[PDB]
């Protein structure tokens, strides 16, 4: 009955190979907003 | 995880799935043997 | 006061404390108080810091002359800090008035002892003397850690802490053992 | 502290002995002469009830960056007798010969 | 094969490390 | 986006109904990033051309 | 990251859930170099230890450390699950 | 057959050599870095890490329904296990205990069908006996189906044994696929141009290509070598779509 | 109620800038027009 | 083992060096509070009064310039407690202070309790008057972070 | 953003809990349990017993462990 | 009031609908407790 | 001798403790 | 520990701070 | 700083000197 | 005269078989 | 080194010393 952290949302201000796949990659581990 | 759906009143040991009772006991089969509760 | 052993154990696992009281026909009134540790990091020169690494009271252990020697072995895992690059401070206190006829100076209450790992330093003798034996020249930087090594014994015997720290940090911290 | 005052005096004391034999001292040393005294008057009067023990701890490791830095200030002496491999005059007294189950075994 | 003084202490505060008392148990 | 695929294409007539035919164009949205071919020049070295 | 653990150099920190079997339900926090090593340690290093074999392992989940703050993980083990 | 063995097992058995410090220690016998990528089952175990001793139904499906709460639709939450013949059994019994907490239905003979009538000439009305619980309905749309795999039970390459009987990967619960993606979340990554190279240096005679007297020699003993070799890997996109379920006995 | 909107900039991200990380074991150009829509 | 292998597509490269593929987020992100000041900037605990209590300003320190000019955020209670922000964000070196006042008629304030360390701020929306209205409002992106593997 | 700490807590009336955060210091770590927990609506419930710092040299060892019994409800 | 049909032989404790048996003690469950017979 | 604040509140703090 | 003069003069400057007389309530 | 109780009870002394 | 570890674990291991 | 018996009847003799 308890979480885990999978992920992180940090600012970017707290911071070239071949590409296997070529669009971008919405991982399950991420909250999607809702509209 | 052994459920025991009926209960046997009987001066005979009922069967290993059932719940026997006798005059003053209630006895259930656990371990290979008859085990009174209480 | 005195300290009889003071020393990390040789398995990397304790940290040795045997504290003893002097002998002192004058002394009988002395007894042990507590043992503070601290770290390089909560360091003060008055006394010992507040949230210190670990407290100990002596009046827990023994239910009087047991109050005059004391014997302990913390594991240092359980102290949560690294045994290699750590620098304990063990105070000690009296909870005493020792006679009056005692000599000016001795009648000290608190006392002071230094900590460290010496595996570490031990291994990197061994590898600059590793080095030496190939083509017989010295490195420099042998003699420098032999240097620094007496700078901050001279430090800790004058007392003068804080700059200790400063070259243990500085110098010492990254030791593999 | 009773030590900082003794430290200033010292510091000055030498540096008017300076300017008695010479007629010049390093003025980036009479700036640590400044810095040095300013922080014994802070300490020594009204302004010291404002400092903590973190406080504290930046202010002796910055005011150790003067001990060597000149002559006038010199690194204080302490009274200490500990250092950094302590002596072990333990005394082994075996008792009847006796092991224990595994250790051996002492009064 | 002579032994000194210095060498029984030797001795001496190895084997302390190994031993304790009785009210260690 | 981050479901979809183009449907499936081996169907009876019966089956490629009005929401059938609307998903092959809302797939169709998905892929105007995209314009990858084997025998084409890419959209910014042609427009650089013109 | 390269401390000298066995799984190629790096420390390992796992959530493991329980049932000890006649007593009840638990959570355990533990860094350990497999997750066959960290059902290893609530059998040696447990509550009930003593008696080894009521400790009924279910989950053995890690936890990865984050850049920056935020709450790892939580392990809530209610009554009314008990 | 010995490389269609090597290249499966590189491709779903793999093991990356690059250090936490970015090096690789294993050098070959020229010595350059052998350099290897992740397989198949290194991939996959990145993201939904789960290992257990004893299997519990609601750990399974409260973890399924932790990641695609309202991430997948209704209709997106087939989640298709893949297990061994061994691992369908351990499913089979925690199902039995699980609804038989479902005390307020009762669950009769006329709709399980545990015994059914058959018949035979030992009896008039002669009985028959059995019965498996092969899929799981969580609350909100999310079934969890079984499909053992030949795969997970081979005792060639899987030693360790279970204490329950056969291998201990049987009980290794893995849910590949977690709904659409859009693009192939696994693939198999092959070069485009590298054709194995079949190589022979030999000398007089060739065995294999059947070439009796050679123009040009390699050198001047009776032999014929091949050497073929292969570079190949594979990509799991989204490691997160994909959910395991490992046995500790494995030890990770 | 009114309600009004503006971005101080064209196909290029600002100041208001976020990223983020997922915790797994081993551990374009922004359309202007599009987001303020 | 082979069988299971081939039931897997097949992607065509052109080198044997490394690949990388790009994961992405979402743009739409609450923000955790550091601390709250009151009208003379004078920080908030728990056991004391309520702080914007006749419609008067108060701070919200919080760690990231996230926030606009005249939005409406709302604290773990949406609604009940709407927060219109003034002037843009003072940076207190890495942090980020807004003047605040209550919007939605709340005449007695919020309370000391939810204004603490830890509460997270989402944005709702940037109203405006009818007559003569300035620019308010901001938009924020997301960014991509990679995957890695090689053969 | 520096040190990570292992905690056990007791809910009052409801279970005891173990949990796990990165804070600077200690109490920081509380901050991000009674804001970030489950319990965010009855953040009051928390009552944390130990805090330890994750001291790697170990690297094999138990940092936090709480079993529920029968009796205890 | 309630009616329980089912008496389980479980270390561990039942469903609450259903008697709980082990070793020689009997418990039903009422209230939210676990209530014991003797 | 030297006092900080928490030496401060040390004292007055056991000193009320013994009031 | 010995404690002289000055020492108790900066105990009480502190103590001042807190307190108050019987006009005061 | 530690504060032994010995401290406290030389500073009620003091305190209690002029009271 | 010179020891090693060595020669501190024949010693005390020699003393424990006869004790 | 390669201890002798003698030795070590030497080492436990002046163990034994403090007896």
């Amino acid at each position: 009955a308890g979480k885990l952290g999978k992920f992180q949302m940090l600012g970017f201000q707290h911071w070239a190979p071949q590409k296997a796949t070529n669009l971008m990659v919405q991982l399950l581990a991420f909250y999607r907003g809702k509209s | 995880m052994k459920t025991l759906r009926t209960l046997k009143i009987s001066p005979n040991a009922p069967d290993i799935n059932s719940v026997w009772l006798y005059k003053g006991t209630m006895k259930y089969f656990n371990n290979g043997e008859w085990e009174t509760i209480g | 006061m005195h300290f009889n052993e003071l020393r990390i154990s040789q398995d990397n696992r304790f940290l040795i404390i045997d504290v003893s009281v002097d002998n002192q026909d004058y002394f009988e009134d002395v007894l042990l108080d507590s043992i503070v540790i601290d770290t390089q990091d909560t360091f003060v020169m008055n006394g010992p810091s507040d949230n210190p690494l670990y407290i100990y009271n002596v009046e827990d252990a023994y239910d009087t002359q047991q109050m005059k020697n004391v014997r302990l072995e913390l594991n240092i895992q359980d102290l949560k800090v690294s045994p290699c690059s750590t620098m304990f401070f063990v105070y000690v206190k009296s909870k005493g008035t020792p006679s009056t006829d005692t000599p000016c100076g001795f009648d000290k209450d608190q006392i002071l002892g230094t900590v460290i790992n010496l595996q570490p330093i031990y291994k990197q003798t061994l590898k600059y003397l590793k080095e030496v034996e190939c083509d017989c020249n010295i490195p420099k930087g042998f003699i420098d850690m032999i240097l620094k090594l007496k700078a901050i014994e001279l430090c800790v015997r004058t007392g003068n802490y804080p700059q200790a720290i400063k070259y243990w940090n500085k110098f010492f911290i990254k030791n593999n053992c | 502290m009773d030590k900082m005052l003794e430290i200033s005096e010292e510091a000055i004391t030498r540096y008017f002995t300076t300017l008695s034999q010479f007629g010049y001292k390093k003025y980036s040393d009479v700036d640590k002469i400044i810095v040095l005294f300013f922080m014994e008057e802070m300490l020594a009067g009204e302004m010291s009830y404002y400092v903590t023990q973190d406080d504290y701890r930046n202010i002796v490791n910055a005011l150790y960056c003067l001990a060597g830095s000149t002559c006038m200030i010199d690194f204080p002496m302490f009274e200490s007798y500990d250092t950094l491999v302590h002596s072990n005059n333990r005394t082994f007294v075996p008792r009847i010969t006796e092991d224990s189950i595994l250790r051996s075994t002492e009064d | 094969m002579f032994f000194t003084q210095e060498d029984y202490r030797k001795i001496e505060k190895w084997l302390l490390a190994n031993s304790r008392k009785d009210t260690d148990f | 986006a981050d479901f979809l695929n183009f449907p499936r294409q081996m169907l009876p007539f019966s089956k490629k109904t009005k929401q059938w035919r609307k998903d092959c164009l809302l797939w169709a949205n998905q892929k105007t990033f995209f314009n990858y071919s084997l025998v084409r020049k890419s959209v910014i070295h042609k427009k650089i051309n013109y | 990251v390269d401390v000298g653990c066995a799984p190629d150099g790096a420390m390992q920190l796992w959530v493991m859930e329980y049932e000890v079997t006649g007593i009840g339900k638990g959570c355990a926090m533990c860094k350990a170099i497999n997750p066959q090593q960290a059902e290893m340690l609530l059998k040696s290093n447990g509550i009930y230890n003593g008696s080894s074999y009521l400790y009924k392992v279910t989950r053995i989940e890690q936890v990865i450390v984050p850049p920056c703050n935020g709450l790892m993980a939580e392990q809530v083990v209610t009554y009314k699950d008990v | 057959l010995q490389f269609d063995e090597y290249k499966n097992n590189a491709m779903a058995w793999g093991t990356s050599n690059r250090n936490l410090n970015g090096e690789y220690m294993n050098f070959g016998k020229s010595g350059n870095a052998i350099k290897t990528g992740a397989g198949i089952f290194e991939q996959t175990e990145v993201a939904n890490t789960m290992y257990y001793n004893t299997f519990s139904l609601k750990l399974l499906e409260d973890a399924l329904y932790e990641l695609s709460a309202s991430k997948l639709a209704m209709d997106d939450r087939l989640f298709v296990i893949k297990t061994g013949e061994r691992g369908a059994i351990q499913f089979h019994k925690e199902v039995l205990k699980t609804v038989s907490g479902w005390t307020t239905f009762v669950l009769d003979n006329n709709s399980t069908r545990v015994v059914e009538k058959v018949q035979s000439r030992l009896h008039s009305n002669a009985l028959s006996a059995g019965f498996q619980f092969v899929e799981y309905k969580a609350p909100n749309g999310v079934r969890v189906r079984l499909d053992v795999d030949p795969f997970y039970d081979d005792p060639v390459r899987n030693k360790i044994l279970h204490p329950m009987g056969g291998v201990a990967f049987s009980y290794r619960y893995d849910i590949w696929y977690i709904g659409t993606m859009d693009q192939p979340n696994i693939f198999k990554c092959k070069i485009k141009g590298d054709n194995e190279y079949r190589g022979y240096q030999w000398g007089i005679r060739n065995p294999f290509t059947g070439q009796k007297g050679n123009p040009y020699m390699s050198f001047d003993e009776d032999s014929a070598v091949i050497h073929r070799m292969a570079t190949l890997g594979v990509c799991v996109l989204d490691p997160t779509r994909t959910m395991s379920l490992i046995p500790a006995i494995l030890q990770g | 109620t009114t309600i009004r909107i503006q971005h101080k900039v064209g196909n290029k991200l600002n100041k208001k800038l976020a990223m983020g990380i997922p915790m797994v074991r081993n551990l374009w150009m922004h359309y202007v027009d599009w987001e303020v829509e | 083992l082979d069988t299971f292998l081939n039931s897997f597509p097949t992607r065509e490269f052109e080198d044997d060096n490394e690949y990388y593929w790009d994961v992405i987020g979402s743009s739409r992100r609450n923000i955790p509070l550091v601390e709250a000041r009151d009208e003379n900037g004078v920080v908030v605990a728990a056991n004391a009064a309520n702080v914007g209590v006749g419609t008067s300003p108060f701070y919200l320190v919080f760690p990231e310039d996230w926030f606009a000019d005249g939005e409406v955020i709302v604290g773990n209670l949406n609604q009940v407690y709407p927060f219109r922000i003034l002037g843009d964000a003072r940076m207190e070196g890495t942090n980020a202070v807004y003047k605040v006042e209550l919007m939605g008629g709340n005449t007695q304030g919020v309370p000391a309790e939810r204004l603490q360390q830890g509460e997270r701020f989402s944005i709702e929306f940037a109203p405006v008057e009818k007559e003569l209205s300035r620019k308010v409002g901001d938009v924020r992106f997301t960014s991509p972070v990679s995957m890695r593997n090689e053969w």
